[PDB]
């Protein structure tokens, strides 16, 4: 639940983001830092080593698609539930991903953005993006409620 | 319980941090308070506005403790004895708030150490902070 | 998510629960098993040991109220959010209780139901009440959303 | 770390299980599968209906490993050596599922042993299951 101030600041920040560079890193770090997440990605091939995961072509393309869904979310901050309805069905009804991991990926994305944007990723702006990630993780988990 | 692999990743990262430790601790606290408003209720005696002297000073205290911890990775229960009593028994800090500060700390470190914050180093720092969190949440009523 | 079938058995069973006893014990077990929860009850007097907590008259009086609210939720399984809106305000905006604790207290209530009713608190019935505690925990956490 | 202060509650309650370990293990598994459907997907080679001999037989294995853990409380990392690798490497069990099975186990024990399941014993069995779960998730590389 962002204010109009927070919505404008976070949407302005997202437009600047080169998603291609960020997406694959975020999902790669997910597979590396929380290795149980690899359970859902066996069709993706080599996930043996950290460099295998970070440089895996399918990890990179999938990460970009993940960020594209954030980009859509960015346009519907007051209807994240509807925006992620089909994705909630996939993650909950078909994949049975425990919803704790929705927070984990959002959090990993925030860490990646900080690595890339440094002091420009200010405590306020990061706080704004945390409300976005909290909102997205909830909407994805809705099929569980 | 931490691995030698994790320990050397942690030691190298914090070594890079060096004399920036206190500044980064103050930063991590600000990011916690603003990202997660519930954590502010632990600090009602504080001025929590940007650049306040209390958040600055408390940031130095927290970083000092992490320096101490980084130096006792074989025995965190032993080294964080008084802090465990403070956080668990006296202050009754909710364990999820440790995850919240831990995340804030990782955001801060990534921000300042972008070249040295590899996926491997990220994972080891997460384990280190989870390990410290466990000790600080270990000695409740 | 409670089906009509899930509603009716949960409702039939509930009539058996004395909520003087069950509420007091659940809130007491929350404070004993997860002692950080005691932060929120400074004013309740002595909470030092398992016996002092369990036999504390404020803990028993407050647990009665908690279970009175659950009894109210049980009457409104199709609208828990609206039912608990006042309690969400209080817990979230006034008291800033982390929502994770709402799940924890729900879980402890389930444990207490199991202890009190043994054989009758079947796997199927317990499964239904887990949907209810999930429902209550979410309704209470709504002011954070 | 599990506290030695908890051992007497653990061994006392778990001692009451006895010849019921396999019936209680099976019950706990069933309570897990019914309350928390996401857990079923780890077992697609199982029939998971009530009375299934797979759940019975598996419930026994779980119970029996807990029994061994109760007799090796000084060295749970060592006692659960092979289970650690299996759950964390081969099976890739999400850590949160250990909490869900742990809850299922407490529900089962409360139902069957209401007198032994006091507030203090409850707390000790919670720390015991949390320690077990830490060891079984400790080998993630
Ligand atoms: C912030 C939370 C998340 C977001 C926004 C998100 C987003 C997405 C999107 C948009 C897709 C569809 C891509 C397509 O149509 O090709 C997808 C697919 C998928 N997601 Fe997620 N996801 C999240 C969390 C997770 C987590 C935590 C896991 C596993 C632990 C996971 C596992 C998967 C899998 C296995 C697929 C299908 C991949 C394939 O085979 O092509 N997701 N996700
Ligand atoms: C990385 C984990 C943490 C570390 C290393 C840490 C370290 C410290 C240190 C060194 C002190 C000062 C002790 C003294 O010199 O008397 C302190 C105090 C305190 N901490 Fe933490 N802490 C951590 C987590 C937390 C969390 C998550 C919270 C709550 C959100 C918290 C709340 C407090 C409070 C309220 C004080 C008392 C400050 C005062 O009264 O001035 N701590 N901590
Ligand atoms: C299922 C979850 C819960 C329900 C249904 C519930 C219900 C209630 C009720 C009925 C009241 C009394 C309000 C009134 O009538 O004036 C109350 C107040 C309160 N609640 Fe809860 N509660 C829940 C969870 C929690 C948790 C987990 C905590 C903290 C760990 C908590 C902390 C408090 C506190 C501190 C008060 C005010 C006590 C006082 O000083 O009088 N609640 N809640
Ligand atoms: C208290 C924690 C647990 C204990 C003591 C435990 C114990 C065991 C044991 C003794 C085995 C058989 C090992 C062998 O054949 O060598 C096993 C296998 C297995 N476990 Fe666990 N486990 C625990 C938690 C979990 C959880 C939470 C899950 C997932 C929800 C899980 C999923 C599995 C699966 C899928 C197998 C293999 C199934 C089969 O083919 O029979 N375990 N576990």
């Amino acid at each position: 639940m962002l204010t109009a101030e927070e919505k404008a600041a976070v949407t302005a920040f997202w437009g600047k983001v080169h998603v291609d560079e960020v997406g694959g890193e975020a999902l790669g770090r997910l597979l590396v830092v929380y290795p149980w997440t690899q359970r859902f990605f066996e069709s993706f091939g080599d996930l043996s080593t950290a460099d295998a995961v970070m440089n895996n072509p399918k990890v990179k393309a999938h990460g970009k698609k993940v960020l594209d869904s954030f980009s859509n979310g960015m346009k519907h901050l007051d209807d994240l539930k509807g925006t992620f309805a089909a994705l909630s069905e996939l993650h909950c009804d078909k994949l049975h991903v425990d919803p704790e991991n929705f927070k984990l990926l959002g959090n990993v994305l925030v860490v990646v953005l900080a690595r890339h944007f440094g002091k420009e990723f200010t405590p306020v702006l990061q706080a704004d993006f945390q409300k976005v990630v909290a909102g997205v993780a909830n909407a994805l988990a809705h099929r569980y409620h | 319980v931490l691995s030698a692999a994790d320990k050397s990743n942690i030691q190298a990262a914090w070594g890079k941090v060096g004399g920036h430790a206190a500044d980064y601790g103050a930063e991590a606290l600000e990011r916690m308070f603003l990202s997660f408003p519930t954590t502010k209720t632990y600090f009602p005696h504080f001025d929590l506005s940007h650049g306040s002297a209390q958040v600055k000073g408390h940031g130095a205290k927290v970083a000092n403790a992490l320096t101490k911890a980084v130096g006792h990775l074989d025995d965190l229960p032993g080294a964080l004895s008084e802090l465990s009593d403070l956080h668990a028994h006296k202050l009754r800090v909710d364990p999820v708030n440790f995850k919240l500060l831990s995340h804030s700390l990782l955001v801060t470190l990534a921000s300042h150490l972008p070249n040295d914050f590899t996926p491997a180093v990220h994972a080891s720092l997460d384990k280190f902070l989870a390990s410290v969190s466990t000790v600080l949440t270990s000695k409740y009523r």
